[PDB]
């Protein structure tokens, strides 16, 4: 999830976009 | 309590980048 | 714009109240 | 919608708690 | 809406301003 | 109170402080 | 590092939402 | 008290509350 | 008149994280 | 300025990167 | 590192209110 | 820089002030 995804690494806009509906 | 620190940050960010989409949080 | 900016404080309401449960943020 | 209803009027912890999953 | 959404940034601004003193929040 | 005082208008830091403790 | 102070931001943050019109007395 | 308390490890709603007035 | 200030607000943060690297001349 | 145009509309990601550096 | 991310978003919003109407320029490198 | 400064040890107002414009 972006929990593990993001939460050590910075999450770009791309990769935050990725858990949009 | 990191992970929910981030989680906040999180939601608060696909809020911002989802827009009037949405998003689905669950934190599994 | 008062609804956008309330609308980022209500998804941080709801990352604390709902939490392991989370929820589905659809905005419409 | 919850924005209707909660960016309108004041929600209570009950209230926002029915949006929950 | 328009009075709790300000309380919500004044609560995060005393936090800042006031330190190790605190502050009493009591609408 | 705080509320009537600076969500009416803008407090700076400085009358903020007259509200800590 | 700085994890307290970035905690009790939050903290405070989830205070103002659960205390409602009660209000709070902040002190560490 | 609520640091060591709630920045060491999670509390919900239900612990917060009572650190109210 | 508060409302600017807390849009503000929300405004520095949005373009923290869409800015990132590049950064921003926040200039009220 | 930002303000101006970003607090009377909603200003998008991609308008608000008009004002990163 | 996100823990500078995190920290970063805090700063801005300090600084933000600290600096009133001269602004910032907020660099972390 | 501040995240040296100011993500290792809590920077004050005065502190912070040095970053302003
Ligand atoms: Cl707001
Ligand atoms: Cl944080
Ligand atoms: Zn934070
Ligand atoms: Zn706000």
């Amino acid at each position: 999830g972006i929990v593990e995804q993001c939460c050590t690494s910075i999450c770009s806009l791309y990769q935050l976009e990725n858990y949009c509906n | 309590v990191n992970q929910h620190l981030c989680g906040s940050h999180l939601v608060e960010a696909l809020y911002l980048v989802c827009g009037e989409r949405g998003f689905f949080y669950t934190p599994k």
